[PDB]
């Protein structure tokens, strides 16, 4: 089971080269594991996530059409890490230990630091196998809005939500400085990561290394954090913390309903 | 754990998405902290 | 419709009379009330915005007495180079006098800063 | 010759002191440099002005001093005046600091202590 | 009593005036009063100093000869303002309040020529004006010369030999004016320094804000071991009134700090 | 108050020789 790296720059065929090879591969091999280290490019999962996902379908289309469960999952908040290198490569290890033939999507030491045995670039066995900005943001909340469709058997906001006092789910706003009395109003009508990890706020002091289950959104809150989860609903007792990060509900969910 | 399924209410008909004006509502002097 | 990070025009209004009217402590409670705005847009807020929220933060600490005049200068020869730099030559001159050459007195730097938070008081909010 | 410095003892204990850290020993020999402004009018070479704001950004800084926002503001202003007064890891973050979006506060809390080092074998 | 002002710029003469009206003026009139606004080209005191002086003797040399004891007196401290223009026209109406026909030298313009309800105009270069028309080394000389005429009047001797007064720390207040030292280390800011003996246990008894006083003379602190040992020429009967020490941009000579012999 | 005339020794320690002055309390007087 060799560990497989991808290496490439913008506009490479580097997705449709992992397309191409989990599709030969499932031919031969029954079960293929995948990793994303990219954040904004997410294939089988909302934007802004690190995870360690799996394979047993054929992918025949858009990423936004074969969301699957991801065995491990990080919500790191933000589409692209340019100022911090040193939490994103510090989160891969918190996804990595959990590792069937391995494809590893990438956006030295990434090349190293995973045990790999090839380094596949399609731009330690190298191959090579040489081969804006609007259009890859409807892509993004393309993927949101994929993740709601699960809540249909309905209006998004005539569903039942679910209800939580606060004193059971804690509250972190990541990629922010919002003032701690004013923080129910930076979590109100937002779009929340459900992590696992009476009165008032419950807020964190540092932001944690969990592991995010799903994604819910809030809807009102009356001084009740009514959050609405296309979650299972086995799933979610386990819920105790809420992360916001720097991705928000697609404007067309808060506009004009009908 | 506490985790309840709202299993009798009628308001979110129209458009509470956020309507659920005055900019004290759920305005706070006071907050816990975890470490 | 649109998406915006203030919730109904009360709070469009509520911080936009708060920031100006002192009291020492409505200026304070429109003044978090702005960095909730920049979690309402990822971690960003309008450069004119900014300035005015940098250009308050200034003031919430020469009126208190936060800590000496050599270091109280920091925070309003800084608030007033970016202002000038981003959004007469009594102004002009005072961005430069502060980063090129001797550091200026401090009622020069506390006038000044008096003075441009007016220009933010009749063209912007 | 006149100088601001009594003897060896003020041109000495300031100059250990004001590297050693100790949280109390940088404190010490940061308010023995506010006399030597008296003793030359009100003037203090530019060297040395920059070297003691860049302790009293840090002295605020590590204590905690004040939010985030409030913090780059002293690092920034201190790092301007440093670089205009006396590579590009250092010398391009002036630009981010007064002409575009406000650097994180990593890259000053970096910074400001590559630039102190600087002046640890160069003047002190 | 037709108060006179002068008003002029650098090298036209103004300086060279008040010598010789005053002297025109000494032989009819018996005394004539001045008032002077300038501060780094005082002709009758240290610089640094706001006075309205009286001549009853013509002046025949340079200002380092006629040194005087002003009728009225301010301890500013620095020789030019050029940043505070609102305390300087505030210490004049001080000095104004202790007002024979009076001489007004000036270094703003228009606020000078206003407040003092002149009759001349003066020029050199009411509102009656006759205002006829007729480098940072040698101006820093005769500031440190009339410095050293100052301390002149203790001879009767070297200048560490004198024996000097003494007082505990706790019957003098302490001001380091234009400066901003730390409280604790203000000691090391009046030793070997050049105070003014102005009037208004524990180590420090520090003030907290800058008096409009009335300064009566200069004197040095040659030093304080942990006594306030004076070396002052004013004389003995007017040092028991000093009560108050003002440190300001005005500091020894340094040939006086310099070699000894 | 009044000034003692000194009757101690001068000549020989120079003007400025009589961190051993160091403070740590101080009064505070307000005008």
């Amino acid at each position: 089971c060799p560990v497989i790296l991808v290496c490439g720059s913008q506009d490479v065929g580097k997705s449709t080269f992992n397309r191409y090879l989990i599709n030969h591969l499932l031919n031969s091999l029954p079960c293929v594991d995948y990793l994303e280290c990219d954040l904004g490019q997410t294939e089988f999962t909302p934007p802004g996530c690190i995870s360690l996902l799996n394979i047993t379908e054929p992918v025949l289309g858009p990423p936004f059409t074969h969301l699957r469960t991801p065995q491990k999952m990080v919500y790191y908040g933000k589409p692209s890490c340019k100022n911090n290198y040193e939490n994103y490569i510090d989160i891969v290890k918190y996804v990595f230990s959990a590792y069937s033939p391995l494809i590893v999507n990438t956006m030295i030491d990434l090349i190293r630091l995973l045990s790999p045995s090839h380094v596949v670039q399609f731009r330690h066995k190298l191959i090579g196998v040489y081969t804006r900005e609007s259009h890859n943001k409807i892509l993004r909340d393309l993927s949101i809005l994929s993740y709601l469709s699960q809540l249909q058997p309905s209006p998004l906001h005539s569903l039942t939500p679910y209800q939580v006092p606060f004193n059971a789910v804690a509250l972190r706003i990541t990629h922010s400085d919002v003032a701690p009395t004013h923080i129910l109003y930076a979590v109100n009508a937002s779009w929340v990561g459900l992590c696992k990890i009476t009165n008032g706020p419950i807020l964190l002091a540092q932001t944690p290394i969990c592991d995010c289950l799903g994604f819910g959104i809030c809807r009102g809150i009356d001084m009740l954090y009514h959050i609405l989860t296309p979650v299972p609903p086995e799933e979610l007792r386990t819920v105790n913390c809420l992360l916001v990060g720097a991705i928000a509900i697609p404007h067309c969910v808060l506009k004009c309903q009908r | 754990s506490a985790w309840q399924v709202s299993s009798e209410d009628v308001r979110w008909d129209t458009f509470p998405l956020g309507r659920m004006e005055d900019p004290a509502e759920l305005m706070l002097e006071n907050y816990d902290t975890m470490y | 419709g649109i998406v915006v990070a203030w919730l109904s025009r009360a709070e469009w209004d509520q911080v936009t009379v708060y920031l100006f009217c002192d009291d020492h402590k409505l200026q304070r409670y429109a003044l978090n009330r702005i960095t909730v705005w920049r979690s309402r847009s990822g971690n960003e807020l309008p450069l004119a915005v900014a300035s005015t929220a940098d250009l308050i933060r200034c003031k919430l600490l020469d009126v208190t007495g936060g800590l000496g005049t050599d270091e109280l200068r920091l925070l309003y020869g800084m608030a007033l180079v970016r202002f000038v730099n981003l959004i007469p030559d009594w102004i002009v001159d005072l961005r430069h006098e502060l980063t090129h050459k001797k550091m200026p007195h401090i009622n020069d730097c506390r006038r000044g800063c008096y003075f441009v938070l007016d220009w933010l008081q009749k063209t912007y909010w």
